[PDB]
């Protein structure tokens, strides 16, 4: 099976320097293109660069131009972006891609994306209170995420066992600088007493694992 | 530099419906190097049609795409509700490849009201010298609604924040989940907490609120 | 044994008769074997391309498109150095004719073309469109540099001589490429890399019989 593994992401100052890694699988980097694609937060797709592994060839966005440089190493079947002078604008999902340059002439495989974090906030695991129930049928419980830097954060409902009704929310920045959302589940009324609700709150940035019980 | 113009930017349309999406090219393009990519949230993009028109592996035979020159098409012949998504025409020719604007694909559903719910500020958080009261907007269509703070009957603005789930990919509906945030000592101050609901689902306005602080 | 650098010379000295002929580089004694039409619009045509049949392989490196290829009788490809040099002599007007599958003729006209030197990649230079052959050149303007299997000088990322086959003036990678794989009476549909000339006959599809002639602005 043919994959990419992007990895090298995280959060870095502006004016800062990373280097991001796309390891391929399934096939040989020389024998296609690879690119680098980019998803700002609530902006449109956004092509990077591109690399022929097979003579070197590079191609870039003037977005990036001058800043950030493609190469890849055929012997380790690795592709690179090396991205210098960062900036807030380049906080983005970087997705690295295989382009089939025969027929079918696009790119079919994709990784799974690495989140770069442009900013000089620091670091802050989250702060997890429950949203308790209500007053009847169907109950709202959940649980406030609160204050919390760089993205991103997980939350599950009794360790993966309540998936049904679960509305995690997209995260917020908030006038401090820092993110907050609300994960919430609609169980039956019954159901309260009998089973119990626990939220697992995961920041991988600051190595915070919360769990919490809602009453 | 190839300008690749998508157009609309959005479309709302129902299941069962003939959607057409369109790509303008600056310039010329070999139909072979004009492709369409489908981006649902939080995911990779995935590649739909290849070369103008042909259907890539894997992709349903609903989604179809057609043109050549300057003028590109990527059509879903009938719309189901796992279709929300951004798509995107690029070319692959001229460097640089840049994509087109993307067009947001929402599906419209029979109208469907909000189960509204509010939660006032945990215990633990008014230890930490702060209170967040959130009001959950759960399962509606459309996503346009209206949300209004009252502290003690008086008329909330600039202290809430609001968050909106992406449409569901089976019912398509939407949840909101809105944030008033007040200091401990503001919080305690007052004692009517009310959150006000303006949807195309509800007769009348649905307000939902506590006492305490 | 008297030398002609054009099919036009051939046909002011009084052969007014179509076919082969013996032509001669002009400030050199080199020769190279033209075909002449002698009627078409007037005569004086010295043809510098001919498709018809698919029974020469187009798919050629950058000296067999410099030096030419095929037979003058048949299909062929007069060759880039003779055409640069003859067509930086003097004003020559390129017309092209075509021939689709469906039993129709269109035909484009350029006031004026000429080829750069090969250090100059061979760059088409064309100017005044005229013709059935759409309104809109299919060879792209501001000229391209020649490209071969073997010289990529298109604007593509990718090589256009290799993905459309055959040596042409590729865009990225353009509406034309008369050069293309020769392709059959019901495979000539949705075909990339055919013999192509999309301003007349739109995507894909490739023609039946293709003419390039070249003759002196000044004629007649
Ligand atoms: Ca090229």
């Amino acid at each position: 099976e043919v994959q990419l593994v992007e990895s090298g992401g995280g959060l870095v100052q502006p004016g800062g320097s990373l280097r991001l890694s796309c390891a391929a699988s399934g096939f040989t980097i020389s024998d296609y293109w690879i690119h680098w694609v980019r998803q700002a937060p609530g902006k449109g797709l956004e092509w990077v660069a591109g690399i022929t592994p097979a003579g070197g060839y590079t191609y870039y966005a003037d977005s990036v131009k001058g800043r950030f440089t493609i190469s890849a190493d055929t012997s380790k079947n690795t592709a690179y972006l090396q991205m210098n002078s960062l900036r807030a604008e380049d906080t983005a999902v970087y997705y690295c891609a295989r382009f089939v340059f025969f027929l079918p002439y696009a790119m079919d495989y994709w990784g799974q994306g690495t989140l770069v974090t442009v900013s000089s906030a620091s670091t802050k695991g989250p702060s997890v209170f429950p949203l308790a129930p209500s007053s009847g049928g169907t109950a709202a419980l959940g649980c406030l995420v609160k204050d919390y830097f760089p993205e991103p954060v997980t939350v599950s409902w009794n360790s993966g066992a309540l998936t049904s009704g679960v509305h995690t929310f997209p995260a917020v920045l908030q006038s401090s600088g820092l993110y907050s959302l609300s994960s919430v589940v609609t169980v039956p009324s019954s159901s309260l007493g009998t089973q119990t609700y626990i939220c697992n709150v995961n920041h991988k940035p600051s190595n915070t694992k919360v769990d919490k019980k809602v009453e | 530099d190839i300008q690749m113009t998508q157009s609309p930017s959005s479309l709302s349309a129902s299941v069962g419906d003939r959607v057409t999406i369109t790509c303008r090219a600056s310039q010329f393009l070999s139909s072979f190097g004009v492709a369409w990519y489908q981006q649902k949230p939080g995911k990779a993009p995935k590649l739909l049609i290849y070369g103008a028109s042909s259907l890539y592996s894997g992709v349903p035979s609903r989604f179809s795409g057609s043109g050549s020159g300057t003028d590109f098409t990527l059509t879903i012949s009938s719309l189901q509700p796992e279709d929300f998504a951004t798509y995107y025409c690029q070319q692959g020719l001229l460097s640089p490849l840049t994509f087109g604007q993307g067009t947001k694909v929402e599906i419209k559903r029979t109208v469907a009201a909000p189960s509204v719910f509010i939660f006032p500020p945990s215990d633990e958080q008014l230890k930490s010298g702060t209170a967040s009261v959130v009001c959950l907007l759960n399962n509606f269509y459309p996503r346009e609604a209206k949300v209004q703070w009252k502290v003690d009957n008086a008329l909330q603005s600039g202290n809430s924040q609001e968050s909106v789930t992406e449409q569901d990919s089976k019912d398509s509906t939407y949840s909101l989940s809105s944030t008033l945030t007040l200091s401990k000592a503001d919080y305690e101050k007052h004692k009517v907490y009310a959150c006000e609901v303006t949807h195309q689902g509800l007769s009348s306005p649905v307000t939902k609120s506590f006492n305490r602080g | 044994q008297i030398s002609f650098r054009d099919c036009a010379e051939v046909f002011k000295s009084g052969h007014t008769t179509n076919g082969i002929y013996t032509l001669t580089f002009p400030n050199s004694t080199e020769e190279i074997k033209a075909y002449c039409d002698m009627e078409a619009g007037g005569g004086g045509w010295t043809i510098i391309q001919r498709r018809e049949d698919g029974s020469v392989d187009f798919q050629r490196t950058w000296k067999e498109y410099k030096v030419g290829f095929g037979n003058p009788s048949g299909e062929y490809w007069l060759g880039n150095e003779f055409v640069s040099q003859l067509t930086n002599q003097q004003r020559y007007v390129l017309k092209i004719h075509l021939k689709d599958w469906e039993g129709n003729e269109a035909y484009s006209l350029y006031e004026h073309f000429y080829l750069s030197s090969e250090e100059l990649n061979y760059r088409i230079h064309l100017k005044g469109l005229t013709g059935t052959a759409g309104k809109i050149s299919s060879i792209s303007q501001p000229g391209n540099d020649f490209s071969t299997k073997d010289g990529d000088n298109d604007k593509c990322i990718c090589k256009c001589s290799q993905m459309l086959t055959g040596g042409w003036w590729f865009d990225a990678c353009g509406p034309s490429n008369l050069n293309g794989m020769y392709y059959p009476q019901r495979q000539n549909t949705n075909k990339f890399n055919g013999i192509k000339w999309y301003y007349w006959k739109g995507s894909g599809y490739s023609l039946k019989a293709t003419t390039m002639m070249i003759r002196p602005a000044d004629f007649g």
